[PDB]
């Protein structure tokens, strides 16, 4: 059996999602590490040379150009895969991460790559299995069917809620129920002003401000802000549980970060939105 | 004694948004709609490493009426469609086939 590790000093983000109240205590505990789950991140690939992913990339699709590589040139993917899975800003620090680049190197693409990010998961992902989704744009049934399909195949999907300061529902894939749509607080608790907020969200978590891994050298780093960095903390986190329960389905999945999570302690969080911050006992 | 008109008239959704891309859209087939092995004929004949026939292709653009048409993308799993560029002739003729679900302008999506 395993035993628990600490890690100290950790970024704050971490540091906030092993506790309950504030203030953080610069430490950041686990047990499970996400081994052998696999972590799909649909995003601008990932630096698959990054120190924090060592030994622990595996298979990915690149949408942006067909038979390559889904490395990230962006630094997005690899932010948001830092995050997830990095050995020192990452929720489970032993998870696989596969790299599916749909956006290019401007950060923009289509609902036709994301889509077909969607469906080369759908396709061949690997159980268990967990897709981060830090991305989004205009309501779209098609989009919305593929995010369905996913969770349908047995692939919980974690979405971010976008960074509109609105209401999320308006928006896709945030919009989509049975995703988990994550909105973004600050280090002091509040909802980060700009994330979106209302019925469609599931919970919130670490948002501003969230250092991580960037793609311009095997060691770099970045500091920046969205509900994308939110998403790949309650991503990280279902990693976890996955680790304990590899059989679980994405309702078993939402439903246990559901009850674990921290009730009542997001400020301004927002007409209608559930008032739940990312918790891991894992 | 000439053949009725057509009734078949797909929905076309997205154009009016901001974000639509011209020209470029995702055709979303049917459930009901046996077209799943023209579409992984497809998506194989674009598969990296693999060899394919020939007549498998032609076979799935003539099943699908996708002779000429650009084809980008090919969903299978979590959708059945496809994504192509086509003229606005060609985007009518699709929206003709009665298998076709709706047909969405394909839309710009940014990392958050
Ligand atoms: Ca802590
Ligand atoms: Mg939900």
């Amino acid at each position: 059996p395993a035993m628990a590790a600490v890690q100290s000093p950790a970024t704050w983000g971490l540091d906030r999602i092993d506790q309950r109240t504030l203030p953080l205590d610069g430490r950041y505990t686990y047990t499970a590490t996400g081994a052998g789950v696999h972590a799909y991140v649909v995003d601008t690939g990932i630096l698959l040379s990054h120190q924090e992913f060592t030994g622990r990339i595996g298979k990915g699709y690149d949408a942006i150009t067909p038979g390559g590589s889904a490395q990230d040139c962006n630094g997005h993917g690899t932010h948001v895969a830092g995050t997830i899975g990095g050995t020192t800003y990452g929720v489970a620090k032993g998870v696989t991460l596969h790299p599916v680049r749909v956006l290019d190197c401007n950060g923009s693409g289509s609902n036709s790559s994301v889509i077909a990010g969607l469906d080369w998961v759908t396709q061949n992902h690997v159980k268990p299995a967990v897709i981060n989704m830090s991305l989004g744009g205009g309501a779209s049934t098609a989009l919305d069917t593929a995010v369905m399909n996913a969770i349908n195949a047995g692939v919980t999907v974690v979405v971010a809620a976008g960074n509109d300061n609105r209401d999320a529902c308006f928006y896709s894939p945030a919009r989509v129920t049975a995703a988990i749509t994550v909105g973004a607080t600050t280090s002091t608790d509040y909802r980060a002003s700009f994330s979106n907020y209302g019925r469609c969200l599931d919970l919130f978590a670490p948002g501003q401000s969230i250092t991580s891994a960037w793609y311009t050298s095997s060691t770099a780093t970045n500091t920046i802000s969205g509900t994308a960095m939110a998403t790949p903390h309650v991503t990280g986190a279902a990693a976890l549980y996955l680790q304990w329960y590899p059989t679980a389905t994405p309702s078993q999945v939402a439903s246990a970060l559901l009850y674990y999570a921290t009730p009542n302690v997001v400020k301004n969080a927002g007409r209608y939105s559930p008032n739940l911050l990312l918790y891991t006992p894992f | 004694n000439p053949p009725a008109a057509s009734t078949q008239e797909a929905p076309l959704l997205g154009l009016e948004a901001p974000e639509a891309i011209p020209g470029r859209y995702i055709v979303v087939y049917k459930e009901n709609a046996d077209v799943l092995p023209a579409l992984e004929a497809l998506k194989a004949a674009l598969e990296p490493g693999l060899m394919q026939p020939q007549g498998l292709q032609a076979q799935a653009l003539r099943t699908l009426g996708l002779e000429g048409a650009r084809v980008d993308k090919v969903y299978t799993a979590a959708l059945r469609g496809v994504a192509v560029e086509v003229p606005d002739q060609e985007l009518a003729r699709l929206r003709q086939d009665p298998r076709v679900a709706y047909i969405e302008a394909d839309q710009e999506v940014r990392a958050f």
